[PDB]
């Protein structure tokens, strides 16, 4: 994925990853 | 910027949080 934008915000959900882990 | 968008808040390559 390009990064943020393709990944709409890159929400930190909810501990540490490109856009959130199962965490 | 592509490499790392942050350095300070808890980021990991593509978070820049919103919000946490």
């Amino acid at each position: 994925a390009v990064g943020i934008g393709a990944l709409f915000l890159g929400f930190l959900g909810a501990a540490g990853s490109t856009m959130g882990a199962r965490s | 910027l592509e490499a790392i968008p942050c350095s300070i808040p808890p980021c990991f390559a593509f978070n820049k949080p919103f919000v946490f």
